DNA sequence: CACAGTGATGCAAATCAAGTGTGAAGCCAGACAAAAACCCG
DNA sequence: CACAGTGATACAGCCCTTAACAAAAACCCG
């Protein structure tokens, strides 16, 4: 059965045929005899409907690099509900039987989430905020501002998470960089305007349940979970004497543009720890609702005000 | 570690010593000589085959990489920029150094050359330009 | 004019060497039982040797056997399993 | 091995009034053993004998462990499928070879 | 002696270069063997 | 007029073949 001995034998057998192949060449392009040759197969593997063979081939016969970067292998691990450790489980297994790497490391994904996370990005307010530091770096800061812990003091049992507001709020600007540059120039305006963008979030915040405590050592923090997000809904600029919106969410309603804030283990009818909780959120709202944010998306230095809505409370 | 003989084989050789030996300077062509043993073997053969047996016994004692990618690749550093600026030196001077015994020699020279700006500076622009593009 | 070879589209190719293909698979039925695709990567694995390209024959025998630059169905079926993945979001994945 | 499973939420739609509970039935290989020259002798024994990976559900259904009035209804073909089979030979092809097998059922996972 | 994961954090190992000249495994012209699996003898 | 899924089924869509014709885009020459 030919196809399956080894050389100097299926030669042999098709001898004839390559000389007749090698004097077609000859006739027709004077010796082309590789470029016939693969595109008769190719032909070959189309007649038979094998185009993803045939395919293959013409891509490989570039020889090219067929790999992702980290930011698409990082959009497939975070928008397909994928652990760290099932991701590492693919990317051995396809590394180890195709031989090549289609993924990226974890490492590269680590490195290539510090961009998208706050404290990335440089920014200032012209109006310099009142009792909020004007540092640009600080990412993920403790829940509880520095809250005394002694024994005489007032005691203390819940732990929380949260970012600085405006730098949130500068990283959700710089995520919807292309949307608002598509938004401009759709709506007949030059994209190298700065005029006064104006920006409105929707704030909510809720109090969840049945959330089981865990094990271990701490403090015995109780089981109702408090959380409090964001959302930017529309912004316009003042084009003359009008406001061309610019940019509106399309599903004001869908957890896809519900980004988070804070994060806490506290009931919400506790209305001490609440507060205690809530106070710096608060002070900067207040303080940089006075205020106008600048900074340089596309070359070009921008200005921004907000106007602030709280909605999303039963 | 290599092939072997045969009985149709040394007799062959026979034959190359014969043509090789009636004009040892035109050793050029092998279609005449694949016309040659045609003759040859259309006697006198027992006595090479017998040497040619005597090869039998005797004889019987005895990864997947990348694939031309793009290159945004390996910027150069500072003891690269040395050495393709100093290797040519100790050749011209010295042709008989190979790159093994060389490079240890250009390898020692910089172990001994205390640290700086023009291959340390430019080794960080060029992976400044290196991230960018 | 002639240009080149591949400089065609697939049908004026296949115009352009209707000849061969009838001839090449007459004689490849004729005797060596009918297989046209299997004369046709042979030659071509034989034509390329000639030019002594080790590295694409053998990732020609590594496409054309199943075992680099493509999955079975059968590994991707593991992964898709055994890293709990749904049918919509290994469809995203696969899209 | 069996067991009841509560806290099984009821969906919205059309049907029979499904009960809030479940029940489950599976099985597991142990140890496989050949009967060579004049001894025994094992081929394959399960290495993790309590990982999930290799318990093999048989049998589902959505009802009370304590209605022995649907559970039985529900599990005495498989049984009658067991008694049948403790007495019998399977012919099985492996590797394109026939092979013979007989079985010894054990039934320990019940609390 | 349940167990298959959870994350980050850290350290250890491969690599990778850009320089460089030599060394080495196929490929070719025919072509008569060297077996070797078929016919049945 | 929340909204993203969730696995199986059906059908449109888009590739493949033969077969003579028939139109389209160019270079020698007049
Ligand atoms: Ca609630
Ligand atoms: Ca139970």
């Amino acid at each position: 059965h030919l196809l399956s001995l080894t050389r100097r034998a299926q030669k042999h057998r098709l001898r004839e045929l390559k000389i007749q192949v090698k004097e077609f060449a000859d006739k027709e392009e004077g010796g082309d005899v590789k470029a016939v040759c693969l595109t008769l197969f190719l032909l070959a593997l189309r007649a038979r409907n094998e185009h993803r063979q045939a395919d293959e081939l013409e891509a490989i016969m570039q020889g090219r690099g067929s790999g992702l970067q980290p930011a698409v292998c990082l959009a497939i691990r975070v928008n397909t509900f994928l652990s760290c450790s099932q991701y590492h489980k693919m990317y051995r297994t396809v590394k180890a039987i195709t031989g090549r790497q289609i993924f990226q490391p974890l490492h590269a994904l680590r490195n290539a989430e510090k961009v998208l996370l706050p404290g990335y990005h440089p920014f200032e307010w012209q109006p310099p905020l009142k009792n909020v530091s004007s540092r640009t770096d600080v990412g993920i800061i403790d829940g509880l501002s520095g809250l005394a812990s002694s024994v005489d003091e007032y005691p203390v049992d819940t732990i929380a998470k949260r970012f600085r507001y405006d730098s949130a709020l500068v990283s959700a600007l710089m995520d919807m960089e292309e949307d608002i540059l598509e938004g401009m120039r759709s709506q007949d305006l030059d994209d190298y305007l700065n005029g006064p963008f104006t920006v409105v979030v929707k704030e909510s915040c809720d109090g969840m349940g049945d959330v089981s405590e865990k094990h271990g050592s701490g403090p015995a923090v109780p089981e109702k979970a408090v959380r409090f997000s964001f959302t930017v809904m529309r912004i316009t600029i003042e084009h003359g004497s009008q406001n061309v919106k610019v940019f509106e969410e399309p599903k004001p309603n869908s957890e896809l543009c519900c980004k988070p804030l804070c994060l806490m283990l506290a009931d919400e009818s506790d209305h001490e720890t609440l507060t205690a909780i809530l106070s710096p959120l608060i002070a900067e709202r207040e303080a940089m609702k006075s205020s106008e944010l600048t900074l340089e998306m596309g070359g070009i230095p921008r200005t921004f005000k907000f106007i602030f809505r709280g909605t999303g409370y039963d | 570690p290599r092939g072997k003989m045969s009985s149709y084989a040394f007799f062959v050789q026979t034959c190359r010593e014969e043509h090789k030996k009636k004009h040892p300077d035109a050793s050029v062509n092998f279609s005449e000589f694949s016309k040659k043993c045609s003759e040859r073997w259309k006697k006198e053969k027992g006595k090479f085959e017998d040497m040619a047996k005597a090869d039998k016994a005797r004889y019987e004692r005895e990864k997947k990489k990348f694939k031309d990618p793009n290159a945004p690749k390996r910027p150069p550093s500072a003891f690269f920029l040395f050495c393709s600026e100093y290797r040519p030196k100790i050749k011209g001077e010295h042709p008989g150094l190979s790159i093994g015994d060389v490079a240890k020699k250009l390898g020692e020279m910089w172990n001994n050359t205390a640290a700086k700006q023009p291959y340390e500076k430019k080794a960080a622009k060029l992976k400044e330009k290196y991230e960018k593009d | 004019p002639r240009q080149h070879l591949l400089s065609l589209t697939r049908r004026a190719q296949k115009h352009r060497l209707r000849e061969l293909k009838i001839q090449v698979k007459e004689f490849a039925d004729k005797e060596e039982g009918g297989d046209v695709k299997a004369v046709c990567l042979t030659l071509f694995l034989l034509a390329l040797r000639a030019r002594n390209e080790h590295r694409q024959a053998d990732e020609l025998e590594a496409i054309m056997q199943g075992r680099g630059s493509g999955l079975q169905p059968a590994v991707c079926l593991a992964i898709r399993v055994n890293t709990f993945l749904s049918c919509s979001q290994y469809h995203k994945m696969y899209r």
